[PDB]
RNA sequence: GAGUC
């Protein structure tokens, strides 16, 4: 149910949104940009990750 | 043309029908037949007689 | 009161039995939380006895369930009436309506 | 005749509206159904059942 | 007499004993499990969502 | 048992060979006592209790059918007020004296 | 670097209830993290003025009938909680309802005390039918903050009260609805500055600009605890 | 009227860049009243401190790959974005790097410079492959406020920047991630209110407990004009 | 008499 949807909803891909091929160090930076409201979670996007 | 309940709340009806007759006083069931077990009528061989 | 209701409420309210209906219509006399005293249309009354219709009403009581059982008079005091109108509410029951 | 209803209640016609969440201030991304609904207690009390 | 001493003693007796919650039907093994419980005020109890 | 016979001695309260039968509310629930009606055996004597309840049993009788007499009684002699106001114009020395 | 001190600005009030605020000069971000804190506090915490306990005479129990009287106790105690109160220096007071006769009583008809105000006058409370009815009542009103009800002070009850008295559910908080909106602020030539724009409406009670400087500075206190200590 | 007055609890640092501060005890809902308003405050108003452009010569454009660098230069861009800086009085600094042959770069061959204090000296910046492999170039990094990526500074910039001048998303914001559980506290017989634990991760050269009580005093700042 | 799957 709600934890299925949570999910689902984060890890879907839409088209452009806000910030479109945006550069990130890391995870916890994708964080601050989300809840600063200039970033959507649906956004396809670079990241360094090890 | 509606009465004093009525005017004062009168409910939107959507219905796009026409009920016709009027619903009928549902607890009707019980009363007739009891009523008629008590009923005093000579020739109806019913309850009593 | 039911904001989205089938107009069925009503008629269930009515018939329940639990409310207080009018028998002739006519004036208000005595309202009470707990009696209301109602004066005949004169058309409508008998010369056998007197045009005045009584309603004691029952207040809260205990249900089988353990529900109370409390009735609300709906009217005001020198209001018209006809006959077949709501007087009294039961419980459960707005101006007229089942109110759940 | 439901949507026209909307129309003259001067609500979205499709009875969606865009929400803040009452915690952070943060507006939901998606307009949200809200509206008024009859509800009921039922007899089973959980003060008896205990 | 309910006093909230009572209550300090009876949360360390609960420290680190695991009780059983059950339903019905029980149908396999799972049907009773053990938690750490945790007192709540309210007449209602609290699983959670996973099992 | 041999400890509380010494025990008994030592406080030195007796208590004499009654039991506690005593109605208690049952936890849990809990409110407003509204109201308590009592029956009484026909054959053993009444409680003051049992008077003073069935005492206000009176008082509520009376006033409830006084008062249904006397509502009743006016709207009746005002009904014959109707009558004797067609063939016979009299309104200052008739209301100004006697009822009946 | 220069930070920014936002200052109150207007103050308008349209209703006895309601009332409108701005607050300029605001920074980005500043607007919705202050606007969400502003709502909580204002609404559980708001010290309001509401009715506690109450004794009509000849009356013991809430659930019968006295003849005469047009609403249900329950009812009529319904209507009183949410009588608008103003109380000056004391804490906690008692007002005297007598009034006899033919008519509705209002709050007017509540024989007015020197340091009490009643911000409602025209509010209905029972309505009289009976020429010879005429009642009594003794009501208490007291101050506090949140939601208090009846039930809580049986829970911890120490003040055993005679029967007879009847305590009194108290919706203390003032403030009935309440909402911030972060809006552009007409600075002369800064672009970078917003206003918060604060809609609300209250039963009468406390005063717009008190209310909202008393919010503020309860608010604050707690601010003092984690600066200080390290 | 009762307020409630909290205090400070634990303070476990499970690293220098991040600590657990648990507080009790915070009247009903105030836990997130508070939790969400420093929140935002933390990571979208702070001014900092770091790299805007860079200047390398002979690498005029950041697309293309010196031979040598096994990273590209977009690449190296990103990592450069992280390293934390400190300065004294000054606004507007450049520092430089220069450095030949095998290796990583990292930060300690940049030129110490009086005022400047470079924090974290291991982070690895480029790796140079073969020792031909020289690298030479300028990084400008500015005092600014929060996150502000290239495409927000182009947006209103009559200022033309010249051949291969090399603009860079600036992170001011030292804070990283920034959360609250809120957990209903129980103070012996008031159940109602509630827990406020606090995580915080932070780049390393502010401590944690600093950040605390520096958003709280902007705040209060702002609040002067409304207690009096 | 009604709750649960």
């Amino acid at each position: 149910q709600d934890v299925v949807l949570g999910l689902y909803y984060m890890t879907r891909d839409c088209v452009n949104a806000k910030g479109e091929g945006m550069v990130l160090t890391g995870p916890k930076e994708a964080e601050r940009l989300y809840r600063s409201g200039l970033a959507s979670l649906h956004a396809r996007v670079k990241v360094r990750i090890t | 043309v509606y009465s004093y309940t009525e005017k004062k709340r009168i409910r939107k009806d959507f219905g796009k029908r026409p009920q016709v007759l009027d619903v009928p006083y549902l607890l009707s069931i019980q009363l007739d037949s009891f009523q008629k077990f008590i009923e005093q009528d000579p020739e109806g061989q019913y309850g009593l007689e | 009161k039911p904001l989205v209701g089938t107009g069925m409420e009503r008629a269930v309210a009515v018939d329940s039995g639990v409310t207080a209906v009018a028998k002739r219509g006519g004036v208000v006399q005595y309202v009470d939380a707990s009696r209301i005293v109602i004066k005949v249309n004169e058309d409508e009354m008998y010369p056998g006895e007197a045009g005045i219709d009584i309603y004691n009403l029952t207040k809260y009581t205990r249900s089988n369930q353990n529900t109370c059982i409390n009735q609300m008079p709906c009217v005001s005091l020198g209001e018209p009436v006809e006959r077949g109108d709501v007087l009294a509410d039961g419980p459960s029951t707005d101006l007229g309506e089942l109110a759940l | 005749e439901i949507k026209e209803l909307l129309k003259l209640g001067d609500l979205p016609t499709s009875g969606q509206i865009r929400l803040y969440d009452g915690r952070t201030g943060e507006q939901f991304e998606r307009p949200v159904t809200v509206g008024y609904m009859y509800m009921l207690k039922l007899n089973h009390l959980v003060d008896d059942k205990m | 007499r309910e006093e909230a001493v009572v209550w300090d003693i009876l949360d360390e007796v609960i420290r680190e004993h695991p009780v059983l919650l059950n339903r019905a039907p029980t149908l396999h093994r799972l049907g009773i499990q053990a938690f750490e419980p945790v007192l709540i005020e309210g007449k209602a109890i609290q699983l959670h969502p996973l099992v | 048992t041999p400890e509380e016979k010494l025990l008994r001695a030592i406080f030195g309260e007796k208590a004499s060979d009654v039991k506690d039968s005593s109605l208690r509310v049952p936890n849990g629930v809990s409110g407003t006592v509204i109201d308590v009606q009592v029956f009484t055996r026909d054959g053993v004597e009444k409680d003051k209790r049992a008077l003073e309840i069935e005492e206000m049993q009176l008082k509520q009788a009376k006033k409830d059918l006084s008062e249904e007499l006397q509502i009743l009684e006016a709207g009746l002699f005002s009904r014959i007020r109707a009558v004797l106001v067609a063939g016979g114009v009299e309104a200052e020395k008739l209301d100004k004296l006697p009822r009946d | 670097t220069e930070f920014l001190k936002p200052r109150l600005v207007d103050i308008e009030q349209v209703s006895s209830t309601h009332a409108k605020v701005t607050l300029e000069p605001l920074e980005r971000g500043f607007g919705h993290t202050l606007g969400n804190a502003l709502r909580r506090i204002l609404l559980s915490s708001m010290p309001g003025c509401a009715v506690t306990e109450v004794e009509i005479d000849g009356v013991l129990h809430e659930y019968s009938t006295k003849e005469g009287v047009q609403e249900d106790i329950l009812e009529i105690l319904l209507n009183l909680k949410g009588l608008a109160v103003r109380v000056q220096g004391k804490d906690e007071v008692i007002l005297t309802l007598n009034k006899s006769g033919i008519g509705p009583v209002t709050a007017a008809d509540i024989t007015h005390d020197g340091d009490v105000e009643i911000v409602k006058p025209q509010h209905v409370i029972c309505h009289l039918t009976d020429e010879n009815a005429s009642i009594s009542m003794r009501i208490k009103v007291q101050r506090g903050r949140g939601y208090v009800p009846a039930s809580t002070r049986i829970h911890s009850e120490e003040d055993e009260r005679p029967i007879g008295r009847l305590l009194v559910d108290a919706c203390y908080s003032p403030v009935e609805r309440i909402a911030y909106n972060v809006e552009a602020a007409r600075v002369e030539q800064r672009t970078d500055l917003d206003k918060l724009v604060i809609e609300m409406e209250t039963n009468g009670t406390i005063d717009p600009e008190e209310a909202i400087r008393r919010a503020a500075t309860i608010l604050a206190e707690q601010l003092e605890a984690f600066v200080d200590l390290r």
